[PDB]
């Protein structure tokens, strides 16, 4: 009935003077735009039919146009900034946060996704949305005593927009709004449902993606220990974001790094640093390598929970571009520690790995791996012991390769290795 | 020596 509609049935049905043709328009538009395959979001906009959609959100005497417009506008608003962009221009944003007010809550719904999608497009709109008050209604659409109450999908969805609200930056969210979203994520993010926690989770990783003074209003909100937490989920769309944001976390001060400690994040390294999905192991080594770039009693805490050996394994065997996190994460390890933790980094067998990454054709990890070496050899000669290290670089074929280093289309890598090979070698 | 989910989603069904 009001399935394949033609585009200019739909503008015909929409510019009748026939609020019920209009309605039946409007719907085949929403399933026009419903469809996965090619939905002719463009045609729908070159025939003029946003403002005509926008005016019908403001429809309060007949809600299912507005539903079916709002919708309409959602898959609009979902497709390229262009499209965002034709949405808003359509003076969509004021129209969709009065509609978070509506009683109907599969139109209110809609309204938050489709803010959702606004927002989503970048900070610009994000901002605009943001100014023209939209956080308030979503906050309040929250502001019930148990979020299990609320149905499953508008929660979600919620928990969606909030997130792009807190998404993007250059700018970052102005601080007035990240300060009155956070109570309500810090609730979510102890919420049982699986999406909820992984926007949740992304929400937080989006907010302490910034300077230390933006980790500090999460850290403040008392949510690392929950993060944690979620951090030992089996859900790999909860681990991922909740490892973004501790990752962001140890980005910041040693003592918010320290907070991430205290928490026991440590003791979840071991699973993360031999996670097989990439990208956490990944992830889970940056953020190792942060941690290895605190103060000593931090590094020593990583020694404490076991976690060299599992640097040393991720070293050894991961994807390159985890390897090279592992690398940066030793030579943090080593600028910061005691002698006598460098020690025991090689008594865990870091040299080996270490060499066998110098024949990686990659600048910057020979580089930090070099960094490495030489705070290695300064812990041992402090010792008296550099002749027992040299002898297991060249054991283990790491002389070889630091010599061809010496002839290397870099300076600081032919500096720093040719430099090695007559202090030591 | 620190360093430091799709945004939009069109509704099918």
């Amino acid at each position: 009935g009001t399935v394949n509609w033609s585009v200019e049935d739909i503008v015909k049905g929409i510019n009748s003077n026939n609020l019920e043709s209009q309605l039946q328009a409007t719907q085949a538009a929403r399933k026009l735009l419903s469809r996965e395959k090619q939905p002719p979001i463009d045609n729908i906009i070159r025939a003029g039919l946003i403002p005509k959609f926008v005016s019908f959100l403001g429809k309060t005497d007949c809600s299912p146009i507005q539903f079916e417009s709002a919708w309409a506008l959602t898959n609009i608003a979902s497709g390229t900034s262009e499209q965002t962009k034709a949405v808003v221009d359509g003076g969509a944003i004021p129209a969709f946060i009065s509609l978070l007010a509506s009683p109907h809550a599969h139109i209110s719904e809609q309204a938050v996704w489709a803010l959702g999608n606004i927002a989503g497009d970048g900070s610009a709109f994000r901002d605009l949305v943001i100014k023209h008050g939209a956080i308030d209604p979503l906050l309040a659409l929250l502001a019930v005593p148990d979020l299990s109450t609320l149905a499953c999908g508008y929660l979600r969805n919620l928990t969606w927009t909030l997130s792009n609200l807190c998404r993007n930056k250059n700018p970052a969210p102005p601080l007035d709004a990240v300060e009155q979203i956070l109570p309500t994520l810090v609730r979510l993010l102890h919420h049982n449902d699986p999406e909820v926690l992984a926007d949740s989770c992304w929400a937080i990783s989006y907010l302490t993606d910034g300077p230390n003074e933006r980790i500090e209003m999460v850290v403040k909100k008392g949510v690392v220990p929950q993060l944690v937490k979620l951090l030992g989920a089996t859900e790999l769309p909860i681990v991922t974001p909740a490892l973004r944001a501790i990752g962001n976390i140890v980005t910041g001060t040693d003592e918010q790094t320290q907070k991430v400690i205290d928490a026991g994040a440590l003791a979840v390294f071991p699973s993360l640093l031999t996670n097989p999905k990439t990208n956490i192991q990944k992830e889970a080594t940056w953020t190792m390598s942060n941690i290895t770039a605190g103060r000593q009693d931090q590094i020593q805490q990583v020694v404490n929970h076991g976690l060299v050996p599992f640097l040393v394994g991720v070293l050894s065997k991961a994807d390159f571009k985890t390897q090279k996190e592992a690398a940066w994460a030793i030579t943090n390890y080593t600028s910061g520690g005691t002698v006598e933790q460098i020690v025991y980094l090689v008594h865990c067998g870091i040299i080996e790995p270490l060499m066998n990454l110098l024949s990686a054709k990659d600048t910057k990890i020979i580089q930090v791996i070099l960094d490495a070496i030489s705070n290695i050899f300064q812990a041992a000669e402090k010792l008296g012991e550099t002749e027992k290290l040299s002898i297991m670089i060249e054991e283990c074929g790491g002389l070889d390769k630091i010599e061809a280093l010496q002839r290397h289309e870099n300076e600081s890598v032919y500096k720093a290795s040719l430099n090695l090979i007559e202090k030591y070698f | 020596p620190k360093r430091q989910v799709l945004a939009k989603i069109p509704r099918r069904e």
